[PDB]
RNA sequence: AAUAAAAUAUUACUUUGGAUAGUUUAGUUUCCUGGGCGAUGAAGAACGCAAUGAAUUGCGAUAAGUGAUAGGAACAAUAAAAUGUGAAUAUCCAAAAUUUGAAUGCUUGAAAGUAUACUAAGGUAUAUAUGAUAUUCAAUAUCCA
RNA sequence: AAAGAAUUUAAAACAUAUUAGAUUUAUCUGAUGUGUGAGACCGGUGAUUUCUAGUUAAUCCUUUAAUAAUAAGGCUU
RNA sequence: AAGGUUCCUAAACAACAUUACUUGGAUUAGGGUGAAUCGAUCCUAAAUUACAGAUGGAAAUCCUUAAGAAA
RNA sequence: AAAAUGAAGACAUUUUAACGAGUAAGGAAACGAAAUGGCGUAAGGACAACAAAAGUAGUAAAGAUUUAAAGUAAUUUAGAU
RNA sequence: AUAAACAUACUUUGAAUCGGCCAAGUCUGGUAAGCAGGACUGGCGAUGCGGGAUGAACCGAACGUCGAGAUAAAGUGCCAAA
RNA sequence: GAAUAGCAGGAAAGCUAUAACAUGAAGAGAAAACGAAAAACUAUGAGAGUGUAGAAAUACAUUUAGCAAUAGUAUCUUUCAA
RNA sequence: AGAUUUGAGUAUCGUAAGAGGACUCCCUUAACUUAAGCAUAUCAAUAAGGGAAGGAAGAAAAAAUAACAAUGAUUUCUUAAGUAAUGGCGAAUGAAAAAGAAAAAGACCAAGUUGAUAAGAGUGUAACUAAUAGAAAAGCUAUAUUUAAAAGGGAUAAUUUAAAUUGAAUUCAGAACGAAUAUUGAGCCAGAGAGAGUGAAAGCCUCGUCAAUUUAGAUAUAUCUUGAAAAGAAUAUGGUUUAGAAAAGAGUAAAUUUAUUUGGAAGUAUAAAUCGAAAAGGUGAUAGUAUUCAUCAAAGUCUAAAUAUUACAGGAAAACUGAUAGCAAAGAAGUACUGUGAAGGAAAACUUAAAAGAACUUUGGAAAAAGAGUGAAAAGAGCUUGAAAGAGUAAUAUGUGAACGGAUAAUUUAUAAGAAAAAUAGUGGAAUAUGUUAUAAAUAAAGAUGUGAAAAGAUUAGAUAUAUAAGUAGUAUAUUUAAUAAGAUUAUGUUGAAAUUUAUAA
């Protein structure tokens, strides 16, 4: 074998030895521990989005990003100025990639907001937010009744149908129920289209026992666990020709050159 | 084992710190034990030696008693008036004695040994109450699991377990085939030696029975 | 030192001076001048290829083969022939896989009680052999701090719930403790001789099946590791021999006939 | 293990196993791949007959991620789910549920046709397909699905 | 042919030499914590200071040491004196800190030196560049009575 | 001519139409509609691919966001 | 000029001066060098070095009264 | 080399037969019938009086000088000073 | 016909080496050479032993440590066994 | 023992980490563009029985099996070209 | 005469310089060497020379990647990768996106707007100012949302740093030694058996070590107080009346040429000569023009954290060296000594436990010697041991132009092998053999197949409490209710192998 060794330069002064490696572990760990002691959710490693990877080689894998876009904060009803102070990373540089990216990261913030508990800015029980939350309590209870009751009327058909399909799959392990739920889902979506909500939700501020968690990205999992997928083999899938569809796609793109040459002649 | 990272277990660094110790720390190294009579009066085990302190030699050629005439912290030795040697021409010179080979019998206590002997006394008492407090908690835990027993069983004779239950494991057949040749020949030699020792004892017992 | 022995401006004197061609120190006024230089055969020069701090000190071993050897080292601790052959006095022990109650361990807080437990289970024969035969090192290793050379005694393997009884056993001479999960050949086969006398506690012994699994189940605490089967099922040659003798397949044993010496028929009438 | 080297078996022999006529000198024909066409030409000719020259076109900044395409043959498809799942749906046909063997999730982008498939229906979903791979899947009674 | 002076051979003992063996207050390497100098004069150099010192060590005309805070009976080669009314010893402290040196009033070779001002001697200040403020000026440079 | 449901609720680019405030300039700056750009079919429609016979075009590979004419690089001799 | 106590005295001779030494430019210990007029200090000669200026990527080089509200 | 025997003897098993010069060079470790066998220097981890005091040592270590013995040899062992 | 099972066929990895010299019922250049260069074989190199007094190559014969016996080349007046 | 993150023990040692990637499972072409079965065939070959006999071992006849390896083939992927 | 501009002198208050440069940022066109020669290339941001800093420095918030189901400041590590590319296409040189981690943080100038404009600047301070990226001023409003009197003092707690204090158990007994820690016997401590010293080997003699205590120092650590808990203030999306009808870095980007550099190849980066933009524009690495697409928006500034370190200082460790070794240096070592100078640069460890370092006599000019004495022992200061080379003394042997070695014998000397015992006949069983009984030990099972229990959980559906609520079985936590599916682990049935070999006593 023809050897290829780049040792003709001075490699002896280029040698880096890792004798400090066992001591880097102790040093970094002691700082991670000291950070939580100082202010515990500072090492909480502020929540980050679920962005896809680049290139076709990786695009089917999700991975943590850096900061939510300002459109994802508005969708989740969070002030961008308050987001950085409750352990949420913000990246105004990122442009929104898709509707599906906007939706997926919108539930990531909503799930985080429900789990989040914010202590008052002043410990003393006479803090304004503690006082205000007691003053408007009767209005919130009155408001809660309307929200609960008019939620309980809009989902009457969907909730009842969703029970039927759940039991239909149980007994089967069906076609009639699936058609019924699909037809109802279209109507509900079409009813919503035919409309002004809160600009910002409330910050959940309360007094509670301090249960300290070292991060939030390990609590809200990026992706749901995968299982075996099975499908109903129909006559339509049996006759679909994937090879013909790939060669048509390849040849159509390669035919855009001849189209341009033909016109110019 | 030592667990303090600041101190060192290096013999070379231990000796060097001993030879370069200043006069302040050389006095604490020169300590001798109090005698039985002085130990009962003050409840102090050992104090640094002093001039005019009477001592008795306990290790060496001559176990004489005398008065300390010189404490030499550079040489780490002391001098006794009784122990002397004539320097050939007739004059006598003192003989150095390590302070750890003598015990103090009479004290020279002006005003500060009263401060020291009192301070070293409260320290002994305060540690005894600390050991006593810890020893009662160990006893408190032991009885909580073995109520019928007492903590005094540890300081007495132990009776071993006489049961000899064997276990059948399908590896005793290979035990001689998992031995290297050097260690198999030693194992089998010890077996043959023990049998000969056991055969003679059997033969001796027959004659004793006869 | 990377500059040891090479700290001179020495050059060779050439030929024509009736002296060898080794480089020589420059100048005058001292005895050092005109002497040898860097060469490894010379005095105060650099040695042969000087030792470099970026050598390969630590070695790499596959994890599965690391676990293969630990199981073989644990399995060998239950063979009294191998445990004794390693140099352990285990004549008085009740069972060779010595397991003690977890309730008894939980009350151990002093070295006087830890010694009491060792005497009861007849393990003090090993503890005393190390005490009685402790000696001093033989060679230059005493200058470096290694003076006392002791022997190996029992190994105490405990579990997660026996973390308070460790401080009692650690001061006993020649008694090394370990945790069941942190086992390795450095404890089980010290000196590369297998069959350490291991004293198990109840919790550690009852965890061994979870950690290692069996020959039919994959280990839970060791992902990807399963105990291997020996090259033979029953490592004994006798049962096959008696089967063929029963089946009349073996010829009879042969004693080589005495080969007669050559004689001279022209003179030896017999 | 320096005690197992050959230097320990040659202590006493003058030349240390290198010959008396042809000594062990500094160089044996140059430093590196010197003389690739002059005095080591018979070496490069013998053992690397296409070492010298040029071939093919230059790619100024190659994108090796664009040529990434793991492939799996048809005979290795059912291993992606297991032999226990395969036996469960052994007696299925058109109309009822059939397992979907997606390959992108397992990291295979293209499916090739080599070897044989078990005589069961299956739904193979992947990015690219081969002409003989799709024949073998359809002949067994299955379907081909595209992705991305 | 002959003798053993010389010559040669072995052992014991002595001698010249300092190998070998035992030993280490010395090094080497890695890692941890810092990485804390100077016009308020540094690093470096010179000279001087111990009852008896040449080097070395410590120190600076208050000299192998002063005050203060801890510390508790020494030092020693030989004398002396002082000493529980506090000896050795230690210090991120206080006082003091010769000639030089970036060396900076001017000159400096191995050069001894020297001017002005302020407060006979003694002590401070006065180099170059430079920011801000005050002040005295120069230029018909722009206007302008 | 013969085989084909096609997957499922949080949206910005603005080509535009219409007004509002200003400017004269190679003139702009806000906001309100619409389509675009949309995708949830009921045994049968059919988007979609295939086959045949013509006809128009393009055809050795590459310059890596897409094409084009020059240019350059490939492969064989 | 260079050397640096080699000068003088006393005690003393182990080493050193190709024999020896009571001798010594050698060992030990003390003593010794006095300036208004002799010199350095003062002046300039060949030459040499500063502030500002000029040059140079840089270290630094040039200029010595020419370039300066300088001397 | 071939037969025989084989958990441990022991001398690296028993028997029979053939063979044995040698420069450069090769024969790394392990491999029960062992895919050559060994001696020596130093250091590290274990073993070294099996009944609870477990290798030798001020009743004399290491080293040195010699006298003898074992080994084909490398070397080892013991006595005396 | 004869011989051949520790036969036969190898495979992989690699060392050293390619200054050679001698003899002859052989040859070419040369007056010739212990000169220069070749064909076939055997040697020396790498090799000691018995003989040629002595000798790298000649003659006999190739070597574990030995005891006894016939032998090889060649010898049998003394050195020197016969 | 990829960095790295944890565990007990205080530990440059030990243990645990559904993990990026490295080599391999597929090969040809410069590249675009592709991407492997007639569920193979032939020859010789390893092993297993049964019977007879000499007669001690062992030799002959017959039934079956066709691994490794070598060679030759049909077929299939890629290339202007196998 | 006055108002300014510019430039000086002086006074006051400060600032730079020099040391160090291991790590950090840069300037400069070395060569030996490799290519088996050598001239481009390589050595090589390498050596030397030069400048500047800090405890770290540098970089840092896209005129960036990519062509995707897309990302998103900087730095460092893994991988990509000895790959794409570069190269007398020779020798050789050689990246980066993606992907996995450590750490995470963003802010200001200028330009624009507001002008009864603000001791110093009006040739402009100050205030507002960007991804819904035509901002910017004054005043009324609406809706969601954030909010305790900030900062600064004082006290306790907690976490770390330093110092001090404390810190068990034989001052045991016998024998022997110059001397006990060693040896024998009997004990004790241990969260302490790391280590040093001690006439000699010590867990229990001293100092220490494990476990602790106290006092001080810091935290941007929490509590209480000063401190009231109000008035208000703040983010964002809108409406309205006036004001206003903007700006976004120039000898810069780019171009022609040259030179160096780069993996960057019809030019990756820097610089010089010339040239030089904009109703913007850069990039998508094959030069060119055109039309689309994508993604950014240069020519100003700062910015912690993760990373480096062979200066130097203080510590800890070691399969490191053990006085020709390890630093050149284990002693007054960069010392002695050499050179005009830059510079060059060594050697030398050990008496004893303790100097008890002989001390007085005789001979001698003296040094010394002989006695005497100390010491366990002269170990006698040229001092632990004391090898070889070379000598001296004593014993023995040998001899004509070398000496030494080997085989074989002779002589001399030395080493060095033993205390049992015969034949025949009475007496004797004493080691042992055969095989019968009794007892003891050892030797056989690898597996296959039935039935259960089950923690931690998971999924589904209700209830309660708190928070939030978007109009998509509302979500999240906690306590519970009932069920399904699996479950690490774990318990126990059935089956299926003895009859032999040794040992002891008759």
């Amino acid at each position: 074998a023809v050897s290829n060794i780049h040792f003709c330069k001075d490699w002896r002064s280029k040698v880096h030895t890792w004798f400090k490696q066992p001591f880097r572990k102790i040093r970094r760990h002691q700082t991670r521990v000291e950070k939580a002691k100082a202010v515990f959710p500072a090492t909480i490693k502020s929540l980050k989005p679920s962005v896809h990877c680049m290139n076709q080689r990786f695009n089917y894998k999700l991975r943590l990003g850096r900061g939510f876009t300002l459109k994802e904060l508005r969708a989740a009803k969070i002030d961008k100025n308050l987001a950085r102070t409750i352990g949420i990373a913000v990246d105004p540089r990122r442009k929104e990639s898709s509707k599906e990216c906007l939706n997926r990261n919108a539930q990531r913030l909503t799930e985080y907001m429900n789990r989040l508990v914010v202590l008052p800015k002043v410990h003393a029980a006479t803090a304004k937010r503690l006082v205000l939350n007691k003053k408007n309590a009767e209005a919130k209870t009155k408001k809660a009744a309307e929200i609960k009751k008019f939620i309980a009327e809009h989902n009457k058909t969907i909730k009842e149908l969703k029970i039927k399909v759940a039991a239909a799959k149980k007994d089967y392990a069906l076609k009639a129920c699936l058609k019924g739920l699909k037809k109802a889902q279209v109507a509900f979506a079409a009813q919503v289209a035919k409309k002004k909500t809160k600009q910002f939700n409330k910050l959940p501020v309360q007094q509670k026992e301090a249960k300290q968690v070292l991060d939030a990205n390990k609590v809200i999992r990026l992706t749901a666990p995968c299982t075996l997928e099975t499908k109903t083999l129909t006559k339509g899938m049996k006759a679909f020709d994937a090879v013909a569809h790939l060669r048509k796609a390849k040849n159509v793109a390669k035919a855009v050159s001849g189209i341009v040459k033909g016109q110019k002649k | 084992m030592k667990f303090n990272c600041k101190v060192s277990s290096n013999p070379s660094k231990a000796r060097k710190a001993l030879y370069t110790a200043n006069a302040s720390q050389r006095a604490l190294m020169m300590s001798a034990r109090l005698s039985k009579e002085l130990r009962e009066k003050y409840n102090v085990i050992a104090i640094p030696i002093h001039k005019d302190d009477e001592v008795k030699i306990i290790k060496g050629h001559q176990k004489v008693a005398g008065k300390v005439t010189a404490v030499r912290r550079s040489k780490y030795v002391i001098n006794i008036d009784k122990l002397t040697k004539t320097k050939a021409n007739g004059q006598t010179v003192p003989i150095a004695i390590r302070p750890s080979n003598v015990i103090i019998t009479k004290l020279f206590l002006n005003k500060d040994r009263e401060a020291l002997l009192a301070k070293k006394a409260e320290s002994r008492k305060s540690y005894k109450e600390l050991v006593a407090k810890r020893n009662e908690e160990v006893a408190k835990a032991f009885t909580a699991v073995y109520p019928a027993l007492n903590m005094d069983i540890f300081g007495k004779k132990v009776e071993p377990i006489t049961e000899k239950k064997p276990i059948r494991i399908p590896s005793k057949k290979m035990a001689e085939k998992l031995m290297s040749k050097p260690t198999l020949r030693a194992y089998k030699t010890g077996i043959k030696v023990h049998k000969a020792k056991n055969a003679i004892a059997a033969y001796k017992a027959a004659l004793a029975k006869k | 030192s990377t500059e040891a022995g090479k700290q001179h401006s020495a050059i060779s004197w050439g030929t024509g001076r009736a002296v060898a061609r080794i480089p020589r120190i420059s100048g005058s006024g001292s005895g050092r001048n005109g002497q040898g230089a860097f060469g490894n055969m010379t005095r105060k020069g650099h040695m042969f290829s000087p030792l470099k701090n970026f050598r390969k000190w630590q070695r790499k071993t596959p994890k599965q083969m690391r676990r293969f050897a630990v199981a073989s080292c644990i399995a060998a601790s239950a063979v009294p022939a191998l445990v004794s052959a390693r140099g352990h006095h285990i004549a008085g022990v009740p069972q060779i896989p010595l397991v003690v109650n977890s309730k008894s361990i939980s009350v151990i807080k002093k070295t006087k009680q830890a010694v009491y437990l060792l005497k009861k289970i007849n393990a003090y024969s090993d503890v005393l052999k190390v005490i009685a035969s402790k000696t001093v090192r033989a060679g230059q290793g005493k200058m470096r701090g290694r003076k006392i050379k002791e022997r190996k005694g029992p190994l105490v393997v405990y579990g997660n719930d026996d973390l308070q009884a460790v401080k009692a056993f650690r001061n006993i001479p020649g008694v090394d403790t370990c945790r069941v999960e942190n086992l390795s050949v450095l404890n089980l086969a010290p000196g590369c001789h297998m069959g350490r006398f291991i004293i198990w506690t109840e919790s550690a012994f009852k965890k061994l099946n979870t950690i290692f699994g069996t020959q039919k189940k994959m280990a839970q605490g060791k992902s990807g590791f399963r105990i291997a089967h020996a090259q033979m099922a029953v490592p004994d040659m006798k049962r096959v021999v008696v089967a063929a003798e029963k089946a009349k397949l073996l010829r009879a044993k042969i004693v080589l006939p005495k080969v007669p010496k050559r004689a001279n028929p022209l003179k030896n009438w017999a | 293990a320096t005690r197992f080297r050959q230097t320990r078996r040659r202590r006493g022999h003058v030349s240390m196993g290198y010959g008396r006529i042809g000594k062990h000198r500094k160089q044996r024909g140059g430093r590196g791949n010197a003389g690739g066409q002059h005095h080591r030409k018979t070496w490069f000719t013998t053992f690397h007959p296409d070492y010298f020259g040029k071939h093919g076109m230059r790619v100024f900044h190659l994108k090796a991620n664009k040529y990434y395409c793991p492939s799996i043959n048809v005979d290795s498809l059912w291993s992606l789910v297991g032999k226990d799942v395969q036996a469960q749906y052994k007696n299925a046909k058109v109309g009822e549920e059939v397992p979907v063997i997606d390959c992108v999730k397992h990291g295979y982008f293209k499916v090739l046709g080599k070897g044989f498939l078990p005589k069961q229906p299956v739904i193979v979903r992947a990015r690219y397909f081969s002409e003989k791979a799709q024949q073998k899947i359809k002949a067994v009674g299955g379907a081909c699905e595209l992705t991305a």
